[PDB]
């Protein structure tokens, strides 16, 4: 934690889509449990990109 | 656009607050798929002092697919051929949309600090690399005199 | 979005846990799908604490 | 602590970043939970001028249980009883932890500014009020001058 900027550009980073990088993370995956990418890129995926644990599912999250 | 687009935006942009130590790179032309590296061969191993080029060329659906690089410039390491191309993990079946051109980048310096004995895409050098160092890092180092400065 | 600060006191409350408002929110309830309490903080729960929906299950969340 | 505590602290301590409005609330002695709320008489209710004190106490087990609010003052109102007890769904039946004491006194407010009909704590109050505001309002006014100011 320095002062400031970042978190913030950091923050948002550790929250935004690890593939299209723009859109917000949305969904679990099942069942590596990552909660990594944003509900749009998931079905292009085969293997959760993090471990490359193959995804047989999805959970969506509603931070409501 | 997008998406590759949108997303090697971001990439480049990103590349620029916080570049990868050792280089930089970007897109040559307007065509943002066509990207040129220069890499500042690495302090504490063989090949510091010299600079070396490669070329990038993200596929249309990037990053689902990785990017094609290969050194313009010429180099003496058993997993890099005397035509350019590049044998890391990564850049073949490792590859992954989760991870950055910066990144890659990176695993290529470490690359060049520390080859490989499995993978050895020039067996003529792997050899001579294997366990006889001593002639091999001077052929490595005499290279980089010749053609990386 | 209004300078210096925030978001990043809001940023940071819209991830921390709904409940014990200290721990960072972990758990996907099943079935309602709301990420909002920390691992810690769901035991002591029937309901999720946004919507009535009772809880069934949970989901935890690896952001790794 | 703690953990009602530790949350109370963050509860008290957000209420003095962001106070809900129309009022402040806080502990009255080091005894963390038991605090006193003062609430200032909402503009277009009939309450408008006079100032209201409530007495919260959070149970042991917060936020999982609700905490007991009750006006210390007096008050003409359906939903509040002779002793000072509050007639609110969020104080019985449909409290949950997710909600704070900042969100709870804001709907105090708004439920002086809109009463209920099918809640009425105090019936005697609660058939003038039904279609009979003119006078409802004269006795609410008249007890904030006599007992809120
Ligand atoms: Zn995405
Ligand atoms: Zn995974
Ligand atoms: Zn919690
Ligand atoms: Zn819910």
């Amino acid at each position: 934690d320095l002062p400031v900027e970042e978190q913030l550009r950091r923050l948002q980073e550790e929250r935004t889509c690890k593939v299209c990088m723009d859109k917000e993370v949305s969904i679990v995956f099942i069942p590596c449990g990552h909660l990594v990418v944003c509900k749009d890129c998931a079905p292009s995926l085969r293997k959760c990109p993090i471990c490359r644990s193959t995804i047989k599912g999805t959970v969506r999250t509603f931070l409501s | 656009g997008s998406m590759a687009l949108k997303r090697i935006h971001k990439e480049l942009n990103d590349l620029a607050r916080d570049p990868p130590a050792q280089c930089s790179a970007g897109p040559v032309g307007d065509d943002m798929f066509h990207w040129q590296a220069t890499i500042m061969g690495p302090n504490d191993s063989p090949y510091q002092g010299g600079v070396f080029f490669l070329t990038i060329h993200f596929p249309t659906d990037y990053p689902f697919k990785p990017p094609k690089v290969a050194f313009t410039t010429r180099i003496y390491h058993p997993n890099i051929n005397s035509n350019g191309s590049i044998c890391l993990d990564i850049l073949r079946s490792q590859w992954s949309p989760a991870l950055t051109i910066s990144k890659v980048l990176l695993s290529i310096c470490s690359l060049l600090c520390d080859p490989n004995p499995d993978d050895p895409l020039v067996p003529e050098i792997a050899r001579i690399y294997k366990t006889d160092r001593e002639k091999y890092n001077r052929i490595a180092r005499e290279w980089t005199q010749k053609y990386a400065m």
